């Protein structure tokens, strides 16, 4: 039995042990193109 | 969540009928093939494997 | 106007009109082989009468045959409301034989079940007009009824039976006439004195092909993908007031089946698939002092009120495992035909399709029962505790109960429609599968 | 002209398509390219005494029941075509 | 006046240490397990 | 639909907010900081604590740095609820801060009251009141422990913690003067309350313990700090007449870069009274009824926001005879100045004038260096004391330029200035660079 101050305190490394069979992906989602915003340029310098 | 496996109940269950027994009996003997699963148990298990198709989909 | 819409074109329309493939405004029709159709009467052998078996051989007048209509002249043995599709009831069964071999067979109950599931709207109404009395006709009235046949070649020109290429084999139809027909020669169990015997006639539509098509059919072997009806009768587990009966029915079906269909019935009363009750149309005299729940309003034998149907729920089990999760009888009665047919099915009649479009001719997914060792239809029945003579009980009841009179529905008819291949070669016909 | 069924009173349809009841596109109005689309509606005069069949049934084309003023809600729908893009295990729409 | 039931489902979980947990996640596993088959039937009714 | 519908609505006008992005909001990386701990250590008070006594304490060398200091007092009520007003604050007449014998700063009970009125706010100000007064209607004889935090530059922010660690040769001391009288505790108006208890007292200092690396740095390196000092000049007012508007020019003997000036007019008899009294609720003892005395305040409600009872009509500040800004109304100093510069609410009778953008903060933001102003003067115009304070209508319905007849009791003026000096520490000694 050891004084608390000399006991380890690190939780089980579950995130280093699970080893999911396949690597994670980038969970891309989308609503698609802004169809009213297609071929519309608002960045015009007055000439 | 984010589970990438199939889970469509069609993964490992040999859902044929007793016709599968006739099929496995169509690879070893003629009438009473029992000696083949009694002896060649490891061969009878290597004759039982599933199809495989993989699709990676890497990161960006 | 319309020009303002044409100009509203964007990137999104690349999937609708960009890189166009077709139009809608210049239809090009296909040219086709020269043909003509003649309606010709057949000779009926044996003796026509109630309960008799008669038959006909189809004459070789044309090259191909399609529609066949069996006509009966019947009289009313009682007043309006006493008959129910009597021409359909009368033609107890029809068997199709080619070259001595059975190709198919339909039953009066099948015609009723078939109609209940696959015809609809005005087609169904016109059908009723051709098999029953629908204008409140009175006793003594005489009508000619027309019962179309529903064999595979009677449904589409595409399956016209090539009599031309069946040179060595005759095509015959055997017809069983019912011993009794409700409202024609019997009223319930009572004979109607003086009732007339039917006058019967069989008409066949023969297609005459011109020379090149005719020659081609005669010289080539042919294969036609056709449907057949499988059918067996079963005893319905008697439903009861105190318990929910259940029954495991082994289905002796084979071949690639499009669908199963079934009904429960009172074998005494043709077309009765539901319990009798004292609610409008549900029994003889319903709504008045004379109402009885021992006899149907024959003219209104079929209903849509599922409360009078016997089946609570059902599933199909294949080789010990469920084919689908258990669903209520109303699923099979209402949803299945919604999903796959688009018509309305009468209470007491059930359908389960293994096909996307069972009502068509093109195969669209089948259950091949020849590869299944054990195909079982598992039925659970409702409890027959509702006093059928009391509308409050008949109409205000729950999901799992039915009429006390539902115990009269002791017959169960299970059908399966499947594909096979009809081979016509060197003048002879027969089927590819057994 | 466009469906072949019967529509109950109070429900209206305007098709841009030859066959709006089917799946195959057959003419569409692309509102993503229309700066200002508007539906213009004119209502009937609600002068008919709803409790009197003579008035309810013997009336004219431009009038309706006094009880028609209770129909205070309007629901406008538009059914359109988009593309559902699915690939590499994920998907979404081509257009917002 | 009967009361409705209160229900709760409890699952007792096994937490493995690092080496065993890794092997379970990575290795294929095969278990011989039991199943119950069941059907209900009508009993022939006995009589005096 | 949903949040993505906002992200997609992107164009040229977004570039100025999100183009070439520099930051995110969703990934906070906290700074690593030196490890430390803070301990509350009781100091020994030398001298007898009691009413009117002067006592002192030397801050012990227990930790490395010091910040907060709290002086505790225990008082017993000499009367019922409503007879006291921040009595712990009133008792601590003044506090003088000295390092090595050099006076660094000096605060007064009135400053604590003015400071609080101007700079603490909302629930903070209430919590403060709870530590200095009886705010739950306590009764005579009730005993209560008060906590009066000091507000010297090192007592307000960790950033100015005084490095006792680098003051190895200098004693750091606090001298505290206790008031001879505290209203509702040992005196009631002009009368002493026989039997009143003498206060107890305790001085608490919060000491910071540093790690080795930080502790070493502090102990040996020179340090330079911007520190705050309070300058204060008390003076007689040009007490307003009931017939006219008194005026006054007050030479301000101030020096150093000044963050702000603040001032109040008061009745020196009644601690915290910055306004006139009247027969309106809260404005006097018995206010609102026949028994009201407009010459005796409701001590528990001494403060007010009713500007009608204030006496400054208008004011300006002159620098070397030149106007610093256009003359503004007293309400401009009372309400707008603190709105702009502090963000709290200032009670009537208390005025603020800032030279800084944000005078309530530590970071300097503009100062008036009075060490360079040969003649700094505050110019005041007072309101006319013509309103009959005993008649609520006379008070509540009057004009801009007038006040209560009882406003002639505001005979004292307290002008404060908060400025910045430089504290330097080296080789164990500390002191202030500028006189």
């Amino acid at each position: 039995r050891v004084k608390k101050s000399a006991l380890p305190d690190k939780e089980f490394p579950i995130i280093e042990t699970e080893k999911y069979p396949e690597p994670p992906i980038l969970w891309e989602t989308t609503i698609g193109a802004p169809s009213r915003l297609f071929d519309r340029s608002d960045g015009v310098k007055y000439v | 969540r984010d589970t990438a496996s199939i889970g469509f109940s069609d993964t490992h269950q040999d859902e044929k009928t007793l016709r599968f027994l006739k099929k496995q009996i169509s690879q070893f003997i003629k009438h009473l093939k029992e000696y083949y699963p009694n002896n060649e148990l490891t061969k009878k298990l290597v004759m039982k494997y599933s199809d495989v198709q993989l699709l990676p989909y890497t990161k960006g | 106007g319309g020009l303002s819409q044409l100009v509203a074109y964007g990137a999104q329309d690349v999937y609708l009109t960009g890189n166009p493939q077709i139009t809608f405004f210049k239809t090009v029709y296909r040219r086709y082989t020269n043909f003509a159709i003649e309606s010709i009467q057949q000779t009926i052998n044996g003796s026509v009468g109630f309960g008799n078996k008669v038959s006909t051989q189809i004459s070789r007048n044309g090259d191909l045959i399609t529609d066949i209509v069996v006509e009966f002249v019947l009289t009313k043995g009682g007043n309006g409301g006493t008959t129910y599709y009597p021409a359909e009831e009368l033609l107890q069964d029809v068997e199709l034989e080619i070259g001595g071999q059975r190709i198919d067979k339909h039953y009066n109950d099948w015609f009723r079940t078939y109609d209940a599931l696959f015809r609809m709207n005005d087609d169904r109404y016109n059908y009723r007009r051709m098999t029953d009395w629908v204008n409140n006709e009175l006793v003594g009235a005489q009508k000619r009824f027309y019962v179309p046949l529903i064999f595979f070649f009677n449904q589409t020109p595409g399956l016209a039976l090539p009599l031309i290429a069946l040179q060595y084999h005759e095509v015959k139809l055997y017809f069983t006439l019912a011993s009794q027909v409700q409202g024609v020669n019997y009223n319930g169990s009572s004979a109607i004195a003086g009732a007339a015997q039917p006058t019967m006639s069989v008409w066949v539509d023969y297609i005459f092909l011109d020379t090149q098509e005719r020659t081609r059919f005669a010289q080539l072997p042919h294969e036609y993908l056709i449907e057949q009806l499988q059918f067996t009768g079963s005893e319905t587990a008697t439903p009861s007031a105190t318990t929910q009966a259940s029954q495991n029915i082994r289905l002796n079906f084979n071949h690639p089946t499009k669908y199963l269909a079934w009904n429960f019935n009172n074998p005494t009363n043709y077309g009765q698939y539901t319990a009798l009750a004292n609610i409008p149309g549900a029994c003889s005299g319903a709504g008045t002092a004379a109402a009885t729940v021992t006899t149907p309003d024959y003219g209104n034998t079929g209903t849509y009120n599922e409360q009078l149907a016997v089946l609570d729920s059902a599933k199909i089990q294949l080789n010990g495992q469920d084919r689908f999760a258990t669903r209520k009888g109303s699923y099979f009665n209402k949803v299945q035909p919604y999903q796959s047919i688009g018509g309305v099915t009468p209470a007491g009649v059930y359908l389960y399709s293994f096909a996307l479009k069972p009502a068509g001719r093109q195969p669209s997914g089948t259950c091949n029962f020849s590869r299944i060792d054990n195909a079982t239809l598992s039925l659970t029945y409702k409890t027959c505790s509702i006093d059928a003579t009391s509308p409050a009980a008949v109409l205000g009841n729950t999901e799992t109960v039915t009429a006390n009179t539902a115990t009269l529905l002791t017959a169960l008819n299970i059908y399966a429609k499947n594909y096979n291949v009809l081979r016509i070669m060197s003048g002879m016909g027969g089927l590819a599968y057994a």
